[PDB]
């Protein structure tokens, strides 16, 4: 019985995800690369919830070119942000809210109850 | 680097923080042995208050270390107003120079000659004072006996390091700042078989002394303002070495006497040695 190897990947459709893409901003980003990697950080950071225009956060990402803040402090920006409270936290409970913390802020999910706790 | 915003939107005064950074702390996605971008061997970060402590400890606990800290509000201030210094001023002491005009030399001298450091009335000297106004001394003769007084080497040279004094030195016998590691290495010998009364009469003597308030002109500002043979980074160390105006060179503070110039950049002006 014989399976491609990346068969197991593509059961379970983690195939995209599986071995996963890092995106780094680099210095004297082009204008194009950083509107990437803002693509990207929206795309993890909030979930893969559609952020509509009036969503977006201007002044956080505009001190993110001009190299103002890292991409680290970005994510931090983003994550305190009405909109990422509005949705995860206000309307979910404190188990819902941990475990949605982890993933993505760190891709694993939590590995025991110690942790949530 | 400039920082944006003083103060978190939460109420918290800001620090910028400079370390070396280290593999550990950043690396790049890549296969093979992790590498911090070369770009940010010194990287910067802007914390508020309450995350200092905790930014601070894991960069040092990582092989990081911390270069220096420094509340933002001091940062991201404009570069001082150079508006004193575009045009010095200057100030001749004509021969039968009635009593005022010899008083206004003085405090100008004393002035550029010790910075805006302040220098009390037991400080003051009256003995060379004396001589200036019935004449046999000259200005420029006068700045030798501040220089060559223990109240400039208890402030500028006897605190602070050999290559400290050589600018401090430049600065305010010409108002140029140094060009070139070459003029500290020079000076810095001269210093060490002549001894410190040869190094001062060595600025004083020089040519570019001459050229510019040869005698009898008080020493003004000649840096900020575009002069022969200077390198252009000069131009650029000349705002390190002056700052603002109610800024002083000190012993009296923290630390007080440190290098404005660091030794790397003058090296960029020029190497052979
Ligand atoms: C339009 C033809 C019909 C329609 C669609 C519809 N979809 C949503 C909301 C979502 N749709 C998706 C779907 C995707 N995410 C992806 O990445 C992909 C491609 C890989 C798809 C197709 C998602 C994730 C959402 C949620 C968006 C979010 O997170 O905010 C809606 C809106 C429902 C809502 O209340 O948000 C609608 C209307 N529905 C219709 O009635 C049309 C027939
Ligand atoms: C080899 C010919 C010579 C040599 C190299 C050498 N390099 C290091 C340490 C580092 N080298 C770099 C270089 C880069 N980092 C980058 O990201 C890039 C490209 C974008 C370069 C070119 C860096 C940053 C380091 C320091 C941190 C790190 O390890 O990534 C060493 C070791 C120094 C140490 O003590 O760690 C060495 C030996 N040096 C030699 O001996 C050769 C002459
Ligand atoms: C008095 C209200 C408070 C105080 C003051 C204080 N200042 C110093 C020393 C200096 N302060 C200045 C001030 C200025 N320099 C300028 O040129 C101007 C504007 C043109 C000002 C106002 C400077 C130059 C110095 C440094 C030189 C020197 O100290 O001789 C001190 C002395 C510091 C020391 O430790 O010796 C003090 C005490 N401090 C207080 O206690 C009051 C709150």
């Amino acid at each position: 019985e014989a399976t491609p190897d990346a068969a197991a990947q593509t059961k379970l459709g983690i195939t995209a995800v599986a071995p996963d893409q890092a995106v780094e901003l680099r210095p004297n980003f082009g204008e194009a690369e950083v509107q990437a990697v803002i693509r990207a950080a929206y795309k993890q950071i909030f979930g893969n919830t559609y952020i509509l225009e009036a969503d977006r956060v201007v002044i956080a990402e505009s001190l993110l070119r001009n190299g103002s803040i890292s991409v680290r402090e970005f994510v931090r920006l983003l994550a305190k942000s009405d909109l990422y409270r509005d949705r995860f936290f206000r309307t979910a409970s404190n188990n819902r809210f941990i475990e949605l913390n982890f993933k993505h802020f760190l891709g694993r999910a939590p590995y025991s109850q110690a942790e949530i706790g | 680097m400039n920082v944006l915003t003083t103060s978190s939107q939460r109420g918290g005064k800001l620090f910028k923080v400079t370390m070396t950074l280290s593999p550990a702390l950043s690396h790049h996605p890549w296969p093979s042995l992790d590498t911090y971008e070369p770009s940010q061997n010194s990287y910067s970060v802007v914390v508020p208050l309450d995350r200092l402590l905790a930014e601070m400890t894991y960069i040092k606990n990582k092989g990081g270390r911390v270069l220096d800290i420094s509340p933002a509000d001091l940062e991201a201030l404009g570069p001082p107003d150079i508006s004193s210094v575009a045009i010095p001023l200057k100030v001749e002491l004509w021969a039968k120079a009635d009593v005022s005009d010899v008083q206004a030399a003085i405090v100008a001298a004393y002035k550029q000659i010790f910075g805006n450091t302040y220098v009390l009335e037991s400080e003051r000297l009256t003995s060379a004072e004396s001589l200036l106004r019935n004449g046999s001394i000259s200005v420029r003769e006068f700045v030798r006996l501040l220089a060559k007084s223990e109240l400039y080497k208890e402030r500028f040279f006897f605190c602070t390091s050999n290559n400290r004094f050589t600018e401090l030195n430049f600065k305010h016998f010409l108002g140029r700042a140094p060009y070139n590691q070459s003029e500290i290495a020079a000076h810095l010998d001269r210093y060490q078989t002549f001894g410190y009364d040869a190094e001062i009469d060595s600025y004083i003597d020089s040519d570019e002394y001459i050229q510019a308030f040869g005698e009898n002109v008080v020493p003004y500002y000649r840096g900020f303002k575009s002069q022969s043979g200077q390198t252009v980074e000069s131009f650029n160390r000349m705002f390190k070495l002056y700052r603002g105006d109610a800024g002083s060179d000190t012993n009296l503070n923290l630390q007080g006497q440190k290098r404005r110039v660091d030794p790397k950049n003058l090296l960029r002006s020029g190497r052979g040695i």
